[PDB]
């Protein structure tokens, strides 16, 4: 079926949900940001649990480097000319979320240049 | 009709041939319980109801090249089953703004 | 004439959105119906099979026919 | 056929714009179950369950 | 109440008495349920929603046939029950420039 | 008061383009004499009438 | 133009009257939709107990033809 | 912790006046009723909620009470620890009394 | 955090009474967390009258 | 004694001039159920079920 | 309460106080459910809404006399709280 075999030889999807989604590593320091995550659940009562799109280590990389000599991207939440700006629910597997958008909002005006 | 539907629910639900049984029985129920609609043909009405949405959601650009589609998909082939069509597409519109609050973290209750 | 005609297409415009929003409602409420129906059916077909017979007794028949008879396909 | 790939690239059009959030491969589906007659009350309400279903169901 | 209903059922659907069940056994619970119906004794109103139809469906004429027949009924002094026997005539009207739906193969599902 | 009646009933179901034969309206004015809601009465036949489509 | 402003505010005024009751009908309607599924389908299921008969019910059964058997022949 | 379902045993219990298990059933209920499909009604504006509220004040004759929610719903936005604001304006609306 | 918590629940806490409630602070605080959980604003307007109801009438 | 009569008799006269024949029993029970806590609006339902399905029945 | 149920039940039905359980069940659960209201609480709204049917209907003679009675309840100071009585009249209207 060209479907299952599509499903298997390439990455699972990041713009759609209907193909879930790699979300875990062996050590215990690439759970990072599932462990943070938790700590502020128990942390705050008032917590809300941002809902994020999974990656996939390696793959959001590849398209900030699209972008940097090419055309934009819509796993960017990029604007006007003078506003290329970065999406809010992107993570990668051992980072906290605040931490890697203060990244991606560094090569993101390089992108915007 | 059953293969169509079938497919459908594999789709949606992006997995399962046979994982989707329950969506499908369910389905098959639904359309077995019969609706009878609030206006039934009139392409004029169902376009109409599509632009003043339009305007309504502040998509007025939008609204304004939707009328060019209209007449253009009218060209590239006569429908007969168009305000079923326009209809479903009506049903399934939304607002540019807000988010409809959390349904990834809804499942856990 | 003029102002009543006014009055009249602006109210029209509202009751227009009024009515979409309840004929919306409708069809949520049917999808309520009919799905609160569908886990209780599921629900009955468990306990029906469960208390109507014993699953412990039927089973049991069976094991005492595939012992007598294989005795027998040895007489 | 020549047919059938005109009038989906229109289609395509609208329904993006009008938020409907339907993959191509779906959006033939429901062109097919209109063609042999559904209700249309029907149809946009296992859409709306279907979809309510999967996000859940996934999380 | 039944004994009629059940002739309706019976003539309309086609003999089976087998695939009439189900419709005769619905006629049967809506008739059964117990409740003060509204647009009831108000024929006035009524005829009125009539003759509208006619002039939005672009046959002035057929309003005109409607008042005379109405009258020629009042004279004879039939009926007890005026309004019922126009609200069903309502209810059922269809206007020559919308199609209601078809389907055959629905059963499969 | 059957036969007249049903003669002006069939000939208003001909100007609406609905599909109603004569021994609908006989039935019907019998029912709405000995008490039929006309709300209950009407739903009946748009549903007979959705289900002839359905299995035709 | 200010006047026409006025008197649709007004209307608009009466038609949030009337919306927002007939918008609390309908969520009434729901809630004892939900009431009488839940309460209908905890009733189904005690009683579909009463009725059926439990595994412990069936077993005695069983015991009673076997005192029978019992009585009239190894006694 | 504060999960969906440990947040409602916790309503329940404390408003009927019992132990945990003595709202069970009431408990079980609940849980029919969220997850009962309801279709967002706000998919727009924090402002058209806050005006429906001071339209109550309103309506009751309860004027100062609506100068100072006024004032107040300026201090709930600002300190904005909160990102579903308008919901809880919503639930406070239907709660709207003499 | 112990003080954002805090002065949050108390512009909550002033806004409450003004509408009033016999509702005790606690379980509002629940509703924000539940809120924060996401859940479309009639699910939870309808939980919560409900429990009122219930209550009313136990008592 | 008197003074419940009191108040259906009142109520009764009222009762007549929307033009319906409740029953002075019917009444009686009425204020009654009422002034324990029924909600009007469920019992006006019962009421009227009631008396249609014995018409009904006959 | 559930005494003064069966009574309206025997009372409607034909008397007998018993065989009438089902439905006497079905009117328990009907009570056991809230029924959408239109006024909570002004006995006022009502007579207004009395008033207001007689005009609509060409008997405006009976709204002038039940405007007396009305003054006479009010005078005996008896309490059952009027709304909701005075209510339920009105709805088998």
């Amino acid at each position: 079926d060209a479907r299952s075999w599509l499903e298997q030889h390439i990455v699972h999807q990041y713009w759609t949900s209907r193909a879930p989604r790699f979300s875990h590593s062996s050590h215990l320091h690439s759970n990072l940001s599932a462990i943070w995550d938790q700590h502020l659940y128990t942390t705050d009562p008032l917590y809300t649990p941002d809902d994020k799109t999974i990656v996939t280590e390696t793959q959001v990389i590849r398209e900030t480097l699209w972008l940097l000599s090419g055309v934009k991207k819509l796993l960017i939440f990029q604007l006007n000319d003078g506003k290329v700006n970065v999406r809010n629910d992107i993570i990668v597997t051992h980072m906290t979320q605040n931490c890697l958008r203060s990244v991606l909002e560094q090569i993101a005006a390089y992108g915007q240049v | 009709p059953n293969v169509l539907l079938q497919n459908l629910c594999c789709r949606i639900l992006g997995k399962g041939e046979a994982d989707v049984a329950q969506q499908f029985q369910y389905a098959v129920r639904v359309i077995g319980s019969n609706f009878a609609p609030t206006v039934e043909r009139d392409e004029f009405l169902v376009t109409e109801k599509i632009k003043k949405e339009f305007v309504r959601q502040r998509r007025e650009a939008d609204g304004a090249l939707f009328s060019e589609l209209h007449r253009k998909l009218q060209s590239q082939g006569v429908l007969k089953n168009r305000w079923s069509i326009l209809y479903l597409l009506l049903s399934l519109s939304e607002d540019p703004r807000k988010q409809p609050n959390k349904t990834s973290s809804f499942a856990a209750l | 004439a003029i102002q009543i005609n006014f009055i009249k297409n602006m109210i029209e415009e509202t009751l227009d959105d009024f009515r979409e929003a309840c004929h919306r409602d409708i069809v949520n409420l049917q999808v309520e119906m009919i799905k609160q129906f569908h886990i209780q059916s599921s629900e009955i077909q468990m306990l029906l099979e469960r208390y109507s017979l014993n699953e412990s007794l039927v089973s049991e028949i069976e094991k005492l026919r595939e012992e007598n008879k294989r005795l027998r396909a040895n007489f | 056929m020549s047919a059938v790939r005109e009038t989906m690239d229109v289609l395509l059009e609208i329904s993006r714009l009008l938020n409907t959030g339907l993959d191509m491969e779906t959006l033939s589906i429901c062109v097919r179950l209109c063609e042999q007659g559904i209700n249309p009350e029907a149809l946009s309400s296992v859409i709306k369950e279907l979809r309510r279903a999967s996000d859940t169901l996934k999380a």
